[PDB]
C-alpha cells in the first residue's frame, strides 16, 4: 500500500490548484484521515487539513486558508486538494498522507499515525 | 498551536547520543510524535504518544516527557540517514483546529 | 473509565407508527395534508440494513387508509333499496344486455311507476324461471345480501398519489440496492422524510401504472418454494395496454324516491360491441420470455409454463380493471398461454366483460353500484408488473392471480422501512464529571460530528383523521418530554455532551478505549451494552445526581 | 424578541410606549404570560390544548438552547449587525415601540436565532467546559 500524488504544475500567481492523492493498492475506511501538509525549506510540515473516509467531514486550517482551501473526497481511493488562489505553494511543497487519531469521546481527537505518505510536489507560480 | 523547539541543529560522536527537545507552549497529555525526515522524503514516524516506538523504527530512538517538555534521545547514533528530526502535535474539534509541527533539528555525527 | 451521556446518538430501532398522510400540494383529499414531500434524500455511506417487504406495516396501514377514504366517498350516496324488486326482463332487440321493467317508487310513497333500464347479465340473477326467448323474471344480484349503494356523481376514481411522511422522531429508510429481493440485507440505504407518491391503482393479475425496476426484471416472494404465496414480478420496461368500451350508452335518470335518483343504462346507440383491451404482442412475448428465464434461475431444471387462468370464477379468473369509474373483468387467458425452455397489427385481443355491481375489496355486503358513463370510455395504461402464483411434472406451472390488494402496494412499498430514532446513549470516556448522516462511521467520528449534528433533532420540537393527528402530536410531545426529563435528572443540561460520576463497568464492556471508540459504530455499541440501559440510568438518577447535590449543597445550610 | 444593548454576556399593557419604557415594565409584566401555562367539540378543545402546549414548549426550548434561563433578560455573545439596523442606541430604544422594531428587523429573525443556537451557545460551552476534562 502506498500513496501516489500528482497534478502540480506552474500556474499564474493567484491561480487555482487541484492535487490528487491516490490510494494505490487500497481504499480509505474507518479511521482513515486523509491529510495534507506544507513543507517549506528549513521548516517542517505545516498543517493544511484532512478528510474522514466513511463520512463527509472535511477539517482544515482555515486560519491559514479560509476561502482558499477545500479538501474534497472523490473516489473511495482518492482525495483532491483544492486551492482557490496560490501564493506560498511556490515555497512549500505539498504532501498527502494517510493518518489516524485517537478519539477522546469528548468531541475531538488527537493525531497518532501518519504511516503512508505520497511523494509530494511543489506547485509554483509565475 | 503554540510550540517551540531547541536546538536548531544537533551533533554527536558516532555511536554516541543526540537530544532533540520539543517545547510546547501548550500543555499536552502525551499526544505528540517524533518524525525522521531524510532529504527528499516525507518524514518517517519514529515515536507515538511521546514515547512508543513505531514499527520499523530501531530502538535507537527513545524518548519521553510531559506537559510542555518532550524529548527525543537517539542512542548508538549514526547520521547515515542525514535526517532532520521533528516534533508533531495536533487536535481535532469542531470549534477549533489545533495543529503544528516544529522546524526540527538537523543531525550530523562523527 | 467513566460513563458519559450523549445526546443525538445516531441509532434507531425498527418501529411501527402512524405515518402522516400527505397529498399533492397542487391538489379523498380532505383527510391528507397537501404539502411538499420535500424528498431530501440522504445516503448513508457504509450502512447495511435488514428490510422485509412482507412484514411491512406501511402496507397494512395503506390498505386501511385506501379503504377508509374510498368508503367515505360513498357515505352520502343513495342506497338502492327500491330496486330490489322483481324484474321483468326481455332481450334487447337493438346477448349480455337485458331490458328490464320495474315498479319504481315515486316522489310520493303511495305511487309507483313503470320504468325500465338495461342491465348486464352478470348483475342479474334469475328467479325460478327459464329463458323463453321473449321474457323471464329476475332479481338484482345481491338483493339477498345488501342494499347496494350508487356511486355519487363526482365520486372520483382518480388514483391520486399518496405520500407517507414520518412523524418527528421517525425516519423512513429507503433501500437502493438494485435487485434486492424484498428480504435480507440492503447494502445501500438512504433516508427520507417522505415516500414517493404511490398511486392506489386497483387491479388483479396485471399491475398497472407503477414504478419500473431500475435494472432487470425482479421476482420477489415471501417464500419461492411455497406454492401458496404470490410472486410479484417487477418489470423494468412497461408494456402498452389500452382498454375500451365502444358501445355508446345513454344515461337515464329515474326517480326512485323523495329526493333521490338512480342512473340507468339505456338507449344504446345502434351498435352492439364487446369491450376489449389492446395489448402489444411483441412486448408481451418478450416480457414473458424474460420472466421465464428469471424464473428458471430460481427454479432450474424445470420447464416453465405460463399457461393457465385460475379456473372460471370471474372474480378471481379475470383481470380486474378500472377505467374512468367503469369496471372491466378482462379475459387474460390468451396472454398467459405460453412456455419457456432455457435450453431449447401484431397485437393481442383481450375480450372483456363489464359489470356494474362491485364487491370492492373482497368485502361482503359492502356493495357499490357503478352508474353508466356516457362517451368515449377509453383508458391507456402501462403494465408494470405481474402477480403470479406457482402451482410433479418437472414443470413449474404459473397462473396470474390476485385479489389481495395488499400485493398491489407491497409492489411499491417494498423499498421502505420505518424506524424510530433513539438520541440518548452512553459510552465510557476517561473523564469524571441530516441527523443520521453520522451513521456507518465509528462512534469516535460521530462524536465529533454530533457537536453540531445533534441539534438537527431540535427541528422535531375529519373524524378519525383528526384523531390520528392528535395522537401523533401528543406522542411527539410525550417522547420529547421524557428525554428532557431524563437529562434533567441526570444533571445533563447542555446535553450534547455530559460527563457523569458513574464509573464504567467492565462487566458491561471490557473493550478498551480505542477498541470501542475507533472500531464500532453507535448502533453496534447500542447492541453490545443495550441490556444495561436500565442499570446505567438508575446509577445516574438515583445515586450520582442525588449524592452530588446533597453532599455539596445541604452542607451550605 | 431581540434588540441591541451595550452589554456582552395585562400583558400587552406596555404597548404604544417605547421599547425602553416597556423593558422596564416587562421585568414584572412578562410573567403575566405564565398565566397561560361532544364529538367535534371535544376535538376543538384537544387541538386547542395541544397547540398551547406545543407553542409553550417551542419557546421554552429556544430559550434553553440560547442559554436564556432567567429569560426575561438574557444577554448573549452575538454582536449586533449594523446591517440589521444602523440606528443608534437611543434612536432605537427611545423612539420605537416593540412592534415597530419587530417590523424593522423582522426578516433577520432566523439569522439571529442561528447565530445564538449554532454558534454562541455551543462555542461558549465547548471552549470552557471540555477543557476541564
Ligand atoms: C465500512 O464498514 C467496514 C466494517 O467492517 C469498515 O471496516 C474497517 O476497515 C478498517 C480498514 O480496513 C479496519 O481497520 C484495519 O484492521 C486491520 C486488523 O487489525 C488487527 O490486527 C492488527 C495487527 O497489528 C492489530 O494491531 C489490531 O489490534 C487488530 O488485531 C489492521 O491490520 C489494519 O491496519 C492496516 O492499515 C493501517 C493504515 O494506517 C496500517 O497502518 C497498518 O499497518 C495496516 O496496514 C486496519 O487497522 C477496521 O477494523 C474495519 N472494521 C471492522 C469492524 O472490521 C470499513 O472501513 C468501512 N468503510 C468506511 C468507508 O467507513
Ligand atoms: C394509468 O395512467 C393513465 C394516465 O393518467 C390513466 O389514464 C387516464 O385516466 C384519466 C382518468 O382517471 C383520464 O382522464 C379523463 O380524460 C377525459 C378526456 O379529457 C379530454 O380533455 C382534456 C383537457 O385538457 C385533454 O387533455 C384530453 O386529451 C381530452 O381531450 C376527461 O373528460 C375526463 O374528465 C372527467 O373527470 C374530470 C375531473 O374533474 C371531470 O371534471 C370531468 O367532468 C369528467 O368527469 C378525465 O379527465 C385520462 O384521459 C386518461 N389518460 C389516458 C391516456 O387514458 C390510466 O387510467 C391509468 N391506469 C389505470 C388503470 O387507471
Ligand atoms: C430488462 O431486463 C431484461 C432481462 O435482464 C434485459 O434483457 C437483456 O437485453 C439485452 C439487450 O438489450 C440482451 O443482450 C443481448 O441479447 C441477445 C439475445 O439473443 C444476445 O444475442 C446478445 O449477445 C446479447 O446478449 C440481454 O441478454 C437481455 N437479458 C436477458 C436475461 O435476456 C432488458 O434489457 C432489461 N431492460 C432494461 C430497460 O434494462
Ligand atoms: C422618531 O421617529 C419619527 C418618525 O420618523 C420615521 O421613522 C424614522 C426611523 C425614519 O425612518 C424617518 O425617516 C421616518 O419618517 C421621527 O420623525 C421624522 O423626523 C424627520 C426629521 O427630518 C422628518 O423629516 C420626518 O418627516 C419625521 N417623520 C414623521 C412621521 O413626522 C422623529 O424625528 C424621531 N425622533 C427622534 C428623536 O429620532
Ligand atoms: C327496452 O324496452 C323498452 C320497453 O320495454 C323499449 O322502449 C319502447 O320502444 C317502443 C318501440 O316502438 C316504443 O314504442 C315505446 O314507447 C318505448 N318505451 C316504452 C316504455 O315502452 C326500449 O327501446 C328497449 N331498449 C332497447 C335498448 O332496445
Ligand atoms: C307493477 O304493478 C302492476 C300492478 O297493476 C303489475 O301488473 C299486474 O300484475 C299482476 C300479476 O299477477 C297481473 O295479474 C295484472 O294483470 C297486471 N296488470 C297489468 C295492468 O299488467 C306489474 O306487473 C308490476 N310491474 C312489475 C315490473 O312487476
Ligand atoms: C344470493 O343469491 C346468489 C345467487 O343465487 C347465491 O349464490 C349461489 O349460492 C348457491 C348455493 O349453493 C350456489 O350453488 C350458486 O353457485 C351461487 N351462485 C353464484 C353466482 O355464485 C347467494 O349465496 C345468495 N346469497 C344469500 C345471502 O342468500
Ligand atoms: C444487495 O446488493 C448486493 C450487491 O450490490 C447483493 O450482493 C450479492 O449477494 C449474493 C449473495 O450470495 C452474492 O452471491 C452476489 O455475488 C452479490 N453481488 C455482488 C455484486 O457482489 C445483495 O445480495 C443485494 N441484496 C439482496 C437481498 O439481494
Ligand atoms: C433474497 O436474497 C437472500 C440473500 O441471498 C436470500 O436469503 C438467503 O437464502 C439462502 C438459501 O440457502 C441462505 O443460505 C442464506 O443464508 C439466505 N440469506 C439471507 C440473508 O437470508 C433470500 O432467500 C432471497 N429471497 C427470495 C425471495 O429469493
Ligand atoms: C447507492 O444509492 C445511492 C442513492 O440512490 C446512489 O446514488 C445515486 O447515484 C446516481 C448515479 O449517477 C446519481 O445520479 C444519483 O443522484 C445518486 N443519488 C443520490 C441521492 O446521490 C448510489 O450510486 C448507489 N450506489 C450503488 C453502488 O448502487
Ligand atoms: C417455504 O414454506 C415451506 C412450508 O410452508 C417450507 O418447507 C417446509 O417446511 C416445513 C417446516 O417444518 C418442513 O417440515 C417441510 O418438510 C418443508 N417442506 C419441504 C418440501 O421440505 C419451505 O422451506 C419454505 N421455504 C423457504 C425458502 O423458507
Ligand atoms: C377466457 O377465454 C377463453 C377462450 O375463449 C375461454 O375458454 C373457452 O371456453 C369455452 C367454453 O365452452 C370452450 O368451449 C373453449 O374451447 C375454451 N377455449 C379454449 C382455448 O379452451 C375461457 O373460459 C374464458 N374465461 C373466462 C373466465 O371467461
Ligand atoms: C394457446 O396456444 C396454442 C398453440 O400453442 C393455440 O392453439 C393453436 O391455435 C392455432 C391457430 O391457428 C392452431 O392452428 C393450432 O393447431 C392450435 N394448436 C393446438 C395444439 O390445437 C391456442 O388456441 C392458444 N390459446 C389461447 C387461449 O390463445
Ligand atoms: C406446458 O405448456 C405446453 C404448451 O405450451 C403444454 O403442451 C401440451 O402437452 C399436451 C400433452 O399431450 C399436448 O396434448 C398439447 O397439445 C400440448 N399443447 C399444445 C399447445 O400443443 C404442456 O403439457 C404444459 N405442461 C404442463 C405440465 O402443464
Ligand atoms: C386496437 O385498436 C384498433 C383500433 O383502435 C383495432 O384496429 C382494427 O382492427 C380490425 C381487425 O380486422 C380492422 O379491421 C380495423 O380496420 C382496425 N381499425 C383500423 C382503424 O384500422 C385493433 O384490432 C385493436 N387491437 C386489438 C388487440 O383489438
Ligand atoms: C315466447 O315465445 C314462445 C314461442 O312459441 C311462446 O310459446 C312463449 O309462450 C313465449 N313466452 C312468453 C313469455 O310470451
Ligand atoms: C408508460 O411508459 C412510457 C414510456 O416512455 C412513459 O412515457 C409513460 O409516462 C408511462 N405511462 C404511465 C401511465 O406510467
Ligand atoms: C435442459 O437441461 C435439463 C437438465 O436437467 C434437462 O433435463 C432438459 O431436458 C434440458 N432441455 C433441453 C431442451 O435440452
Ligand atoms: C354516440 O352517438 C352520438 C350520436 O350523435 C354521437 O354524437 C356520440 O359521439 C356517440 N358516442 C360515442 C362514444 O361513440
Ligand atoms: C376515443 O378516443 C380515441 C383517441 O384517439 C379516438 O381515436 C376515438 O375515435 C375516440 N372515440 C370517440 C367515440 O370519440
Ligand atoms: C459492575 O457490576 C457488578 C455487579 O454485581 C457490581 O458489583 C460492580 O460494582 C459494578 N461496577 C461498576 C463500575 O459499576
Ligand atoms: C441482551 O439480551 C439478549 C437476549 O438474547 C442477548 O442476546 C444480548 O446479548 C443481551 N445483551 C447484553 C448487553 O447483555
Ligand atoms: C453582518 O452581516 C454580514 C453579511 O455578510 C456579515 O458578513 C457580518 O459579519 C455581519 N456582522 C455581524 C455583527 O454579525
Ligand atoms: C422583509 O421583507 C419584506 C418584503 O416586502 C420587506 O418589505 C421588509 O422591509 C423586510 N424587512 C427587513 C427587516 O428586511
Amino acid at each position: 500500500q502506498s500513496l501516489e500524488e500528482s497534478g502540480g504544475d506552474l500556474v499564474k500567481p493567484g491561480a487555482s490548484l487541484t492535487l490528487t492523492c491516490t490510494a494505490s493498492g487500497f481504499s480509505f475506511g474507518w479511521n482513515d484521515y486523509m491529510s495534507w501538509v506544507r513543507q517549506a525549506p528549513g521548516k517542517g510540515l505545516e498543517w493544511i487539513g484532512c478528510i474522514y473516509a466513511g463520512s463527509t467531514r472535511s477539517t482544515y486550517y482555515a486560519n491559514w486558508a479560509k476561502g482558499r482551501l477545500t479538501i474534497s473526497k472523490t473516489s473511495s481511493t482518492a482525495v483532491t486538494l483544492q486551492m482557490t488562489s496560490l501564493t506560498a505553494a511556490d515555497t512549500a511543497t505539498y504532501f498527502c498522507a494517510r493518518g489516524a487519531v485517537t478519539y477522546d469521546g469528548l468531541g475531538g481527537a488527537y493525531l497518532k499515525h501518519f504511516n503512508l505518505w505520497g511523494p509530494g510536489t511543489l506547485v509554483t507560480v509565475s | 498551536i503554540k510550540m517551540t523547539q531547541t536546538p536548531s541543529s544537533v551533533s554527536a560522536a558516532v555511536g554516541g547520543t543526540v537530544t532533540v527537545n520539543c517545547r510546547a507552549s501548550e500543555d499536552i497529555e502525551s499526544y505528540l510524535a517524533w518524525y525522521q525526515q531524510k532529504p527528499g522524503q516525507p518524514p518517517k514516524l519514529l515515536i507515538y504518544d511521546t514515547s512508543k516506538l513505531a514499527s520499523g523504527v530501531p530502538s535507537r530512538f527513545k524518548g519521553s516527557g510531559s506537559g510542555t517538555q518532550f524529548a527525543l534521545t537517539i542512542s548508538g547514533v549514526q547520521c547515515d540517514d542525514a535526517a532532520t528530526y521533528y516534533c508533531l502535535y495536533g487536535y481535532i474539534s469542531s470549534d477549533r483546529i489545533d495543529f503544528g509541527f516544529g522546524g526540527g533539528t538537523e543531525l550530523v555525527v562523527k | 473509565l467513566w460513563v458519559t451521556v450523549y445526546y443525538g446518538v445516531p441509532v434507531w430501532k425498527d418501529a411501527e407508527t402512524t405515518l402522516f398522510c400527505a397529498s399533492d400540494a397542487k391538489a379523498a383529499t380532505h383527510a391528507c395534508v397537501p404539502t411538499d414531500p420535500n424528498p431530501q434524500e440522504m445516503v448513508l455511506e457504509n450502512v447495511t440494513e435488514n428490510f422485509n417487504m412482507w412484514k411491512n406495516d406501511m402496507v397494512e396501514q395503506m390498505h386501511t387508509d385506501v379503504i377508509s377514504l374510498w368508503d367515505q366517498s360513498l357515505k352520502p350516496c343513495v342506497k338502492l333499496t327500491p330496486l330490489c324488486v322483481t324484474l321483468e326482463c326481455r332481450q334487447v332487440n337493438t346477448e349480455e344486455i337485458k331490458n328490464c321493467s320495474f315498479n319504481a317508487t315515486t316522489e310520493l310513497r303511495d305511487k309507483k311507476q313503470k320504468v325500465y333500464a338495461l342491465f348486464y347479465r352478470l348483475d342479474i340473477v334469475p328467479l325460478e324461471e327459464e329463458r323463453k326467448g321473449n321474457s323471464s323474471k329476475y332479481r338484482l344480484i345481491n338483493c339477498n345480501t345488501s342494499a347496494c349503494t350508487q356511486a355519487c356523481p363526482k365520486v372520483t376514481f382518480d388514483p391520486i398519489p399518496i405520500h407517507y411522511c414520518a412523524p418527528a422522531g421517525y425516519a423512513i429508510l429507503k433501500c437502493n440496492n438494485k435487485t434486492f429481493n424484498g428480504t435480507g440485507p440492503c447494502n445501500n440505504v438512504s433516508t427520507v422524510q417522505c415516500t414517493h407518491g404511490i398511486k392506489p391503482v386497483v387491479s388483479t393479475q396485471l399491475l398497472l401504472n407503477g414504478s419500473l425496476a431500475e435494472g432487470e426484471i425482479i421476482i420477489r416472494s415471501e417464500n419461492l418454494t411455497n406454492n401458496v404465496k404470490t410472486i410479484i414480478v417487477h418489470l423494468n420496461e412497461s408494456v402498452e395496454i389500452v382498454c375500451t368500451r365502444p358501445n355508446n350508452y345513454t344515461r337515464k335518470s329515474i326517480r326512485i324516491g323523495p329526493g333521490q335518483t338512480f342512473y340507468a343504462t339505456g338507449d344504446i346507440i345502434g351498435n352492439i360491441r364487446q369491450a376489449y383491451c389492446n395489448i402489444s404482442k411483441d412486448d408481451w412475448i418478450r416480457t414473458l420470455q424474460r420472466v421465464g428465464k428469471k424464473l428458471a434461475e430460481h427454479f432450474p431444471r424445470r420447464i416453465i409454463n405460463f399457461t393457465s387462468p385460475a379456473g372460471g370464477d370471474l372474480e378471481i379468473t379475470t383481470h380486474s380493471f378500472n377505467c374512468r369509474g367503469e369496471f372491466f373483468y378482462c379475459n387474460t387467458s390468451s396472454l398467459f398461454n405460453s412456455t419457456y425452455n432455457p435450453n431449447d397489427s401484431l397485437d393481442i385481443t383481450i375480450p372483456c366483460r363489464i359489470k356494474q355491481i362491485i364487491n370492492m375489496w373482497q368485502r361482503v355486503g359492502q356493495c357499490m353500484y357503478a352508474p353508466p358513463i356516457e362517451g368515449n370510455i377509453t383508458c391507456k395504461s402501462n403494465i408494470t408488473g405481474l402477480l403470479l402464483v406457482r402451482d410433479s411434472n418437472e414443470t413449474e406451472i404459473f397462473r396470474p392471480g390476485g385479489g389481495d390488494m395488499r400485493n398491489n402496494w407491497r409492489s411499491e412499498l417494498y423499498k421502505y422501512k420505518v424506524v424510530e430514532i433513539k438520541p440518548l446513549g452512553i459510552a465510557p470516556t476517561r473523564c469524571k464529571r441530516g441527523f443520521l448522516g453520522a451513521a456507518g462511521s465509528t462512534m469516535g467520528a460521530a462524536s465529533i460530528t454530533l457537536t453540531v449534528q445533534a441539534r438537527q433533532l431540535l427541528s422535531g420540537i375529519l373524524g378519525v383523521w383528526g384523531i390520528k393527528q392528535l395522537q401523533t402530536r401528543v406522542l411527539a410531545i410525550e417522547r420529547y418530554l421524557k428525554d428532557q426529563q431524563l437529562l434533567g435528572i441526570w444533571g445533563c443540561s447542555g446535553k450534547l455532551i455530559c460527563t457523569t460520576a458513574v464509573p464504567w463497568n467492565s462487566s458491561w464492556s471490557n473493550k478498551s478505549h480505542d477498541e470501542i471508540w475507533g472500531n464500532m459504530t453507535w448502533m453496534q455499541w447500542d447492541r453490545e451494552i443495550g441490556n444495561y440501559t436500565n442499570t446505567i440510568y438508575r446509577l445516574l438518577e438515583d445515586s450520582q445526581n442525588q449524592q452530588e447535590q446533597n453532599e455539596k449543597d445541604l452542607l451550605a445550610c
